[PDB]
């Protein structure tokens, strides 16, 4: 996150850690046994830290739990970006409460100009490369699909969203991929592309959470 | 120019 502030420990609580030995993406839990992410983020073997602060230290709200499945949608495309997102499931069920607990699926898309929180461990710079060891927050604004689209000719689907700032200094990163675009309480987005960080005129692009809702259902329902 | 925000980026030619 480029621009943002310190969250606070465990303030949001849904934010969780993709790791392989290393931090490499970010996720969203949804219930006590799955997660939602960027099909971009996609590997094997994967450890899904929850209830993390400072991901360098062990503090005391900390549960790893390896994935059991790793799911990524049917037709995401890695050239375009389109259908960008994945769900995990957990091989034991989380233990939820202040510190660790689901965020809401939206129940209706969200509008343009209402304003969100974006959350991750990725770079703070958008020039050079710094990685923080506490998680990073955000306020941003959804922008219309007319601003989007002219930020990203030709590459911007009914799957995707802009939200941040044109005027540049304020945007997710790398390493914050997969984690979550939260607004009126609801998980909206999913941190996916753009160009750069923070660059003028070019704001970040976030999977559309509500044209998945259905088939995030229908998903954990049959697994 | 395009990158995902992945450790580390995917990224393409524009
Ligand atoms: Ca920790």
């Amino acid at each position: 996150i480029v621009g943002g502030y310190t969250c606070g420990a465990n303030t949001v609580p849904y934010q969780v850690s993709l790791n392989s030995g290393y931090h490499f993406c970010g996720g969203s839990l949804i219930n006590s046994q799955w997660v939602v992410s960027a099909a971009h983020c996609y590997k094997s073997g994967i450890q899904v830290r929850l209830g993390e602060d400072n991901i360098n230290v062990v503090e005391g709200n900390e549960q790893f739990i390896s994935a059991s499945k790793s799911i990524v949608h049917p037709s995401y495309n890695s050239n375009t970006l389109n259908n960008d997102i994945m769900l995990i499931k957990l091989k034991s069920a989380a233990s939820l409460n202040s510190r660790v607990a689901s965020i809401s699926l939206p129940t209706s898309c969200a509008s343009a100009g209402t304003q969100c929180l974006i959350s991750g461990w990725g770079n703070t710079k958008s020039s050079g490369t710094s990685y923080p060891d506490v998680l990073k927050c955000l306020k941003a604004p959804i922008l219309s699909d007319s601003s989007c689209k002219s930020a990203y000719p030709g590459q911007i689907t009914s799957n995707m969203f802009c939200a941040g700032y044109l005027e540049g200094g304020k945007d997710s990163c790398q390493g914050d991929s997969g984690g979550p675009v939260v607004c009126s309480g609801k998980l909206q987005g999913i941190v996916s592309w753009g160009s750069g960080c923070a660059q003028k005129n070019k704001p970040g692009v976030y999977t559309k959470v509500c044209n998945y809702v259905s088939w995030i259902k229908q998903t954990i329902a049959s697994n | 120019g395009r990158c995902t925000k992945s450790i580390p980026p995917i990224c393409f030619p524009d």
